[PDB]
């Protein structure tokens, strides 16, 4: 799969992308849940990488029993744009 | 009455659709599962001749068992069965009708729609099979104009598309093709050649094995389509 | 009656390990089980007065202790957290988590309540499933069978209907078993 | 002239109306259901009635059991998803060969948290429309979906007449009477059973349940005309112990609601709002919200239901 | 299919209307979550439209452990109401 | 000692009644319930040449099955049994005597005040249905100048008022009335041909089963009467 | 005099004391033990040692074997119901013509899900009392049902008495030097006994282990034999980095533990108890119980543990 | 395959060694336990003609007794196993070689340290006696010049002191004493006339049946004690 594109829509903040992107994950959550929250890492600072440990995780956690699993990554994305401590 | 062995045995086998049997005064025993989905019959050659509605039939046949062959079964003062005997004497308690669930009147079959027919054999292997197989689905499909009982796993296969067994009983001269799907829960049916007589109409099918000894009417699944 | 006049007492230990009555041995062994209530007693005076009080052999019902002390609102936000979390948690950690949380006091706990109590959801479920009426229709025939009807007479029957899948949707878990028994014999 | 199950010991499930006839009905309505019988067919209907206790879900069993129809009696709140697909689809296919019609009543098919289960329903039905015929029943015709009230032809109950309030209250008067008698309860009063059947004439329901509550004393005294009663719908106590912030009663109280959770938080959103400050309108969606919200993962709903109680009652400004 | 009376409702900020027409739109709510993120996003200012996100990730991620999701869908609608702007 | 697959049987029936035996040297084997309501006794055909007490018979019983006929039982060196076959050598732990429950001495059984004969079909049938019908107790009473077998499930019925199961075993010659009541529990004579002798003297009484092989007393509960 | 058991390939099994007078014990525990003995008969007793490490395994086997009593040593955890009606009562019910006591020794016996079989002992104990006597160790004697403490006669002797401390300091000090001697291990720094004595004192079987750990790449007996340890412990390395906050070995491992979360959980749990506070177990019983419960609602069930390591290391606050 | 009675024989004790096993192409059947202790290997009349791994041989050797003798059995379009009887086809599916434990090669058995036979009659006895003695740990070392097998109970006694059972097989040439302790639950071989050859070096050893249709070998308990 591709990740690239979702890490550099998250530096860069966009809204459209992400909305765009969402429905493409959303036939497998896991995996790609679980390949972004491993990227995610080696680009965020130190003290953020907690915090995107901990909002990854909560999402992780609610997925299942989310009812529209779509809008389920795409809240994701922005949790992850707004508060994102990119270094 | 008598309850020969024979007439013990089929009332034995019966006792797997449900637990209670309402016997009648006359030559023909009947019962259906409590959920309906089965429905078995045959003609005793032993006279029953009392209304007796017994809540406990395993019961009932295994202390008939013990008793003499000749036992006369008899309407008890108070109202129950008397399993007198040559010097022993059983009672058993005669349930009201109420709590034994029968049917009101013997089930009609309609003209077959797809007769064929299964070996003893056959029956047998593919009762087996389901046991050690995880088979609980089976579908009386027609396959290069065969009729084949194919086996599924509607727990894991919910599509019902992976066979896991497969009998070719025999070769459909129609042009209709149908896929009855009957639950293995239903196939209570005793051993003996038997010829299965399927029935489907829109929504509604049934599936009639007519043996030598009994009848069993099952019930098609929800999913069994056809173009009848 | 036994046939012999023996000296020996055998005293209803000897009887039944020697007999090997295994049913007789399990009676015999019960027969030390502390009454479930000075048990729950001791676990819930531990909970609500810090006490020193380890449950390792104590038959720990985190329902029962949950719902005796749900009758503080004092202690209402622990038994509410242990309630959506609790479920999962080892009985020991439980325990351990309404020691910590629970603050203090006494509460009179009043076990012979709680456990009729507890029994009244499960009547309410099952009476509304018996005559397929809605729950507030299902405790308005509970409430006229304590006066008329003998409830209990209802009871009797009613207990032919309470099946292990049916005891599912009154709760989740496989210490439902306890009401099993306690519906068992309603009479 | 009057059934008896002989096996209820309610005395509103014994003493009910095996067939329609003994119903007491308004003259139009009864022609109507006899008109409905007498064609042999029971077409998919949804029951109404604007008063609640008129006897309608009785109703609809004389209905089934004057066609003689292999009648499927199940309630609203529990025609749930599987239950649709399961033994609701089991029910409609498995053929019976003895020419009985199968009809599926569902009482209540109007509570609050019963959204998607008339969607599925109705998928159902149009699946299985030509086999069994679904009559449901329900309070407020709005709580059933706009698309169900198509398929399945709707009846009112209810607006009896003059003519027809005075037979029907003559004619459940006597069958007061009758169930008295075959009851071994003594009426001190004639006009006591008159007295009672006008206090709630409209519904027949509560006065039988008046009636058996009262047996008790085993005599109809005029202290029935007291017995005030509540409407079962309604859950006024649970509002009126908030207001009073008595966290004793709302405790022992959540145990009678918390059977059907579902139905009790809408109601109880859809009641706290309009006696509420609406600055504590917000606070109260919010606290209602959050307990719904968190109800699936707890393990006992009543402890739920209790916590609930206790923060409305604490976090509540009444107006 | 179309959802213009919510969205109107919402923009009027009457919250009766919003839990009365809140059963009859609960029946399928993935569906009505994703278009009422889809007209949210198209209608409301750009700051609130993370506040749209939030609200609406956490109310469908919290669903299938709703016990009333009429209730669900009530609270989510007074939510919005209350907590965002319209463009 | 040698033990023939005759008393190898009677052995084993008899650990039914006693978990072990306290084997003592002669040729009488002899065994109580641990209750004391149940005594059996023997003449067998072997000669035991050593005392020893066997806290599970089934075990030494299901040991000397394995090797063969001519196995040799003889004490150990440590007072263990010791099965010596002919090329293995099997050793078997003897119990403590204090912890296997065994009679001092023989039940003498005084003159029985009715005797009387069970069949070894009738006492089959009886036991098998005692099983099938839940038959917790049992009375020999006397019914029209006979002796009868009456059953009661004593769990349901307290009274002893409903009989689920009536043997009639043969004509009293006496003319004394009672209503002797032996536990099912309590009934683990062997099948075959008994004839059980009763006796009750004031409030105790017993019933003894004079077979071919053994002869089992029974203790009769408190409940029954022969007042004479 | 050390009494090598030559058979096993631990220290431990390999040099346990085979007597009390060889046992280094608190002098009034060691006397109380020698009148035991000397009484000839050994009672029922429950060998109740406070401080783990400080050996009631060891005191029991040695009081069977200086009675010369017919020990049955069986696991605590492997004495179940099934255990004691079968080979606990062959045990009881057979033949001692030796002269020699029969004595079960049920080796830590307080654990969990061991009350159908204390109870059930205690009955056994009242049935074949007079053919065998128990010696039941447990290091929680409130673990212990009532009855099994009212009928056995419970022993503590996990507290040396300040002079008895330092003679059996010397003792032990002497014994690990006599072992080590005999293992073939030199002892090359005189301090470092000492100072593993004295690290973790009433720990005896910890030592050993330790000392069995670092004698196997030689004679040692210096440096880490009294710096730290080395244990790794089943979550002891999971515990060591979170209490570190190291965020990089939270996730590698996360994956490891993965593939039974439920084990690792409760042990998580039952760690963490030990080494927080107050509020921090109240948090980190919320943190746990909430991840567990969404288990079978995870995504994938890697990230929900580190989720949950992410959590435990922001808010535990370790003591 | 057309796999005959015997060469399901073998199987069913093989998959009593393993649960499952890994057919391979010729005419060779292996398997060893999961842990190791026992490796079992044997050679058939039958030609497995295509490699599959059956994680659950119990259950595909019951699944192959419910057709003919003559079932077809050969690996469908997926590469599952698909028996093929006249008109029934059962379809097992064929485990990835991963899961199933296997060993990677024959086991070459070192010299025979020592030679003896243990006959079919006196191998039943000693499990037999073991399933009923409460045995479960047996000694094969010599006793008076003599090598016979002692059987231990090391539950009760960990020191392997107290004898329960001794079984002598034969005359002992050699003069080295040796004590080889083999597990009983590793003991899976069928009944037969075995050619045991005892082997073991320093302190890791292992025993080998030589069967007349299987070569069992049984990896000996760390505990044995001996001068090779
Ligand atoms: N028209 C009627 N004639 C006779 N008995 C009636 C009538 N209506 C109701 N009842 C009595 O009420 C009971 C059953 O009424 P129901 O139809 O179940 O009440 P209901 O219509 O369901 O009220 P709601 O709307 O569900 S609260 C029985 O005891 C009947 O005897
Ligand atoms: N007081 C002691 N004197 C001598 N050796 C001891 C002593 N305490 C422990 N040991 C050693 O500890 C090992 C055996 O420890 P045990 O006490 O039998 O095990 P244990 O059951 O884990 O005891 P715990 O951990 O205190 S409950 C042997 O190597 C003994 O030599
Ligand atoms: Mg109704
Ligand atoms: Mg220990």
């Amino acid at each position: 799969g591709a990740i690239d594109d979702v890490l550099e829509s998250l530096k860069n903040k966009d809204v459209k992308q992400l909305r765009a992107l969402a429905p493409k994950y959303a036939a497998d959550y896991s995996w790609f849940v679980g390949k972004l929250a491993e990227e995610i890492y080696s680009r965020v600072t130190p003290q953020s990488i907690i915090r995107m440990y901990e909002i990854v995780g909560e999402n992780n956690q609610y997925h299942g029993i989310a009812a529209n699993t779509e809008l389920h990554l795409a809240y994701l994305f922005i949790q992850l744009a707004c508060e994102m401590q990119w270094k | 009455m008598k309850l020969s062995k024979d007439t013990t045995a089929l009332l034995k086998n019966f006792a797997t659709i449900n637990s209670g049997i309402m016997l009648k005064s006359g030559q023909f025993i009947m019962t259906r599962a409590v959920n309906g989905t089965t429905y078995a019959e045959a003609n005793i050659s032993d006279v029953i001749d009392f209304d007796v509605a017994i809540y406990d039939l395993n019961g009932f046949l295994g202390i008939l068992s013990l008793v003499n062959d000749d036992a006369e079964i008899s309407q008890s003062e108070d109202g129950n069965i008397k399993i007198a005997d040559a010097r022993s004497t059983i009672f058993w308690p005669a349930a009201d009708p109420s709590t034994v669930v029968a049917p009101n009147k013997p089930i009609p079959f309609p003209v077959a729609s797809a007769v064929t027919e299964i070996k003893a054999e056959d029956l047998q292997q593919l009762l087996r099979v389901s046991r050690g197989l995880q088979i609980d689905t089976i579908a009386i499909t027609v396959k290069e104009g065969k009729i084949v009982i194919n086996g599924f796993n509607k727990v894991e296969d919910s599509a019902l598309t992976r066979v896991k067994y497969s009998l070719t009983l025999g070769d459909y001269d129609g042009e209709n093709t149908f896929n009855f799907i009957i639950n293995m829960a239903n196939m209570k049916m005793q051993p003996g050649n038997y010829k299965l007589l399927l029935w489907a109409k829109g929504k509604q099918g049934a599936a009639k094995f007519e043996g030598e000894h009994a009848n069993y009417v099952v019930a098609l699944e929800a999913d069994s389509t056809h173009d009848f | 009656m036994s046939l012999f006049k023996d000296d020996i007492q055998l005293n209803e230990h000897q009887v039944a390990w020697y007999s090997k009555d295994w049913t007789a041995v399990q009676s015999a062994a019960d027969s030390f089980k502390e009454k479930a209530e000075n048990e729950f007693f001791e676990i819930i005076g531990a909970i609500n007065n810090k006490t020193k009080c380890s449950i390792a052999q104590k038959d720990y019902s985190k329902f029962m202790v949950e719902n005796a002390l749900s009758q503080f609102p004092e202690c209402m936000p622990a038994v509410y957290a242990m309630n959506l979390i609790g479920s999962g948690l080892s009985d020991e950690a439980h325990f351990n988590y309404l020691m910590a949380a629970v603050p203090r006091g006494k509460r009179y706990g009043k076990w012979a309540k709680l456990v009729e109590d507890s029994t009244e959801v499960l009547i309410i479920k099952l009476l509304a499933k018996r005559y397929q009426v809605n729950t507030n229709d299902a405790i308005n025939y509970k409430s006229i069978l304590t006066k008329n009807g003998k409830l209990p007479l209802v009871l009797k029957e009613l207990k032919g209907l309470v099946t292990d899948d049916f005891l599912k949707e009154v709760t989740k878990n496989v210490k439902e078993q306890k009401q099993l028994k306690k519906l068992a014999l309603e009479w």
